[PDB]
């Protein structure tokens, strides 16, 4: 049948770096349209579409530009001087202009002023309570994602060398460390909830995984810490009888 | 002669012109041995979605003619204000209702000349299958091109003035002006429809449109 | 061209109704509805285009007001997965959608034997670190969080242990103050006065 997609999930940028957003479609559609949602808004209009080779402002314009060549997609550029750039950004097309739009699944950016405000994410486990196993026969445990920046991580349980979905609830959101800082760290928790009896066995292994989306090759360090790239950073507990 | 203005139709009049003319209710070999109310036909769980169908005609006459026939249905459908049978949902059109077995092997063709202003644009085609067609559905075939076309029914359009003419072979012709809407709401508009006036599909010439704009 | 929705903010259990609202003084030649879940692409729920049209899909009733102005989604049976930013829009007139801001849903998942407690959990590595645990309170109970910037504390996150049919909230508080300990850590909550507190 067919859809309408985005890339990449995320974006990291320098402030004053030029990116640009793709959106393509192959639901045979006319009309294309761009937007940002920040938390007190909700979905503002950027650039929209409504038909090949014909694209005009939507209400926040300023610092966008758009083209559109081709009936199946919507390049939305994002320029230097935007000054607010970071924002979770959607794609829609619908059939003609003003009919039902389709969404496709959306692109995070987020811009720094100044490169030394990137951290990878500090990972650890925390083992279950001995007083929960007694109260409950179940056992807990705890995954911590502290001090990363941007707020661009996915987590992940693994036992026994697989990726589990049961007994596991991840927070929705990061938390901030500094609520007044602009460029302020974030954290992540994450539980996995398993029977006494299967925590009390040493044959079990258990591994939180977050992969930290950060630098690329084109950025240069010259910071004393470790270059704060791509990249997944691990914690790890074993059973105890 | 003076035709109607599309300055004179409130938003929602033109909304529900708008809504009317695209979503039409389209359905062939269905049967009704209900009558409601003397003129109405009912047909239980046909609608969109299951919804209750009420086919409402001018007279009694017509809705005798029609129950307990296999008839194909094509009509302007509404909501607001229509008449419930039972506890579902219901769902109403005036006429649009033909007799099932009188077809045509393929469709018969009828083109549809369109100006704008005095100038002759692209000749449109509207088709249909049924040996004898209501005036209702070839109105809204014609409305639909024009809406998707020419924006007839958004208010910010440049076409402001609008005639349908069907130029029959037969004496008497017919002719719709677009924005002489009989009311604001879908009950009051589709009403025009109620007499079932139905063409032998091919006493028809062509059908001619002439648009104007407000400038 | 405005369009309103309400309530803005709505937290209920499971089981219950609810109504969102959109409305606007504008009509609207056709009204759409979207679910969308954070950090993804909103998902078209339904299109109304008929001033009056009522539409049932399973638990969810929409319809379009009878002088196109206004629609309503109705939830029967509220379930925690129906939870997510609920967003109306409308047909605008210069090819475009106009959107409302929302209703946030969140539906609370019944817990059918609360057993709350604060439990404290050990690092692997340092460890030294640690993290404190309210879990198994019912979803009665509300977590709050610190107007001290350096106590971290979560919202409860539901988990769901499918062999065992089991569903449980939980909330972690951690901090480096020192005098933090689990005895304290969740005293901007108000939990259940039988809360387990170990040894
Ligand atoms: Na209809």
């Amino acid at each position: 049948d067919g859809g309408i997609t985005q890339s990449p999930k995320y974006l990291f940028r320098k402030e004053g770096q030029n990116v640009t957003l793709s959106c393509e479609q192959n639901l045979n559609h006319d009309a294309m349209y761009w937007y940002r949602q920040d938390p007190g808004q909700g979905l503002r209009l950027i650039y929209y579409s409504q038909i090949v080779n014909d694209f005009q402002k939507g209400d926040i314009a300023e610092g966008y530009s758009v083209s559109r060549e081709k009936k199946e997609s919507f390049p939305l550029t994002v320029t230097s001087a935007q000054k607010n750039p970071t924002a979770f950004y959607l794609c829609a097309s619908s059939s003609r202009s003003s009919y039902e739009q389709y969404f496709g699944p959306g692109t995070r950016l987020t811009v720094t002023e100044d490169l030394k405000n990137v951290f990878p994410p500090e990972v650890a486990v925390f083992e279950p309570s001995e007083a929960e196993i007694s109260h409950t026969q179940k056992a807990t445990l705890v995954c911590l994602a502290t001090g990363f920046y941007p707020d661009h991580v996915e987590l992940s349980w693994w036992v026994n060398g697989k990726e589990v979905h049961s007994g596991v609830c991840t927070d929705p959101q990061p938390l901030k460390e500094q609520p007044a800082l602009n460029d302020s760290r974030y954290s992540l928790s994450s539980r996995l909830r398993v029977s006494a009896t299967f925590w009390q066995n040493p044959r079990n292994h258990f591994r939180c995984q977050v992969q930290f989306y950060g630098l690329s090759e084109n950025d240069e360090w010259t910071q004393d810490r470790a270059k704060p790239v791509t990249q997944i950073v691990s914690a790890e507990a074993w059973g105890r009888a | 002669e003076d035709l109607h203005d599309k300055s004179e139709l409130t938003d929602l009049a033109l909304a529900n012109a708008y809504g009317q003319y695209n979503h039409p209710f389209i359905k062939e070999n269905i049967k009704s041995d209900e009558i409601s109310g003397e003129k109405d036909l009912i047909f239980r769980n046909q609608g969109d979605s299951g919804n209750d169908l009420r086919v409402k005609f001018a007279t009694a006459d017509l809705a005798q003619k029609f129950k307990n026939k296999n008839v194909d249905i094509y009509g302007a459908s509404f909501y607001y204000k229509c008449e419930k049978i039972s506890e579902n949902i219901s769902e109403c059109l005036y006429g649009g209702t033909t007799l099932n077995s009188e077809k045509l092997a393929q469709e018969r063709v009828i083109g549809a000349n369109v100006w704008v202003d005095g100038i002759q644009k692209e000749t449109e085609l509207i088709r249909t299958n049924k040996k004898n067609v209501t005036l209702q559905e070839l109105d809204i075939k014609i409305r639909k091109i024009l809406s998707d076309k020419y924006k007839i029914y958004y208010k910010d359009s440049e076409i402001s003035k609008g005639l349908i003419e069907f130029d029959m072979k037969t004496p008497r012709d017919y002719s719709f002006d677009i924005y002489d809407l009989k009311g604001e709401n879908d009950y009051e508009i589709d009403k025009i429809y109620e007499d079932n006036k139905t063409l032998k599909s091919d006493d028809i010439s062509h059908i001619d449109v002439n648009l104007y704009t407000k400038k | 061209q405005l369009l309103e929705q309400s309530p803005q903010f709505l937290s209920i259990q499971e089981g219950e109704n609810l109504t969102v609202y959109c409305n606007s003084s504008s009509v609207f030649s056709s009204l759409q509805w979207y679910r969308q879940e954070p950090g993804e692409g909103p998902v078209l729920l339904v299109t109304v285009v008929t001033g009056g049209e009522v539409k049932k899909l399973k638990r969810l009733t929409f319809q379009f007001g009878d002088a196109r102005k206004d629609s309503s989604l109705h939830i029967t049976a509220a379930q925690p997965g129906d939870t997510g930013l609920y967003l109306c829009a409308g047909a605008g007139s210069q090819g475009n959608l106009i959107f409302g801001k929302g209703t946030k849903l969140s539906v609370k998942p019944n817990i059918q034997n609360p057993d709350p407690a604060v439990y404290q959990l050990r690092d692997s590595k340092s460890s030294d670190k640690s993290v404190c645990l309210f879990t198994d309170f019912d979803s009665q109970t509300n977590v709050s969080q610190s107007k001290d910037s350096d106590v971290y504390i979560t919202d409860k996150c539901v988990l769901d242990m499918r062999s065992m049919d089991f569903k449980s909230n939980s909330a972690v508080a951690w901090s480096n103050k020192s005098d933090f300990a689990c005895a304290n850590a969740f005293n901007n909550s108000i939990i259940p006065e039988d809360t387990f507190f170990p040894s």
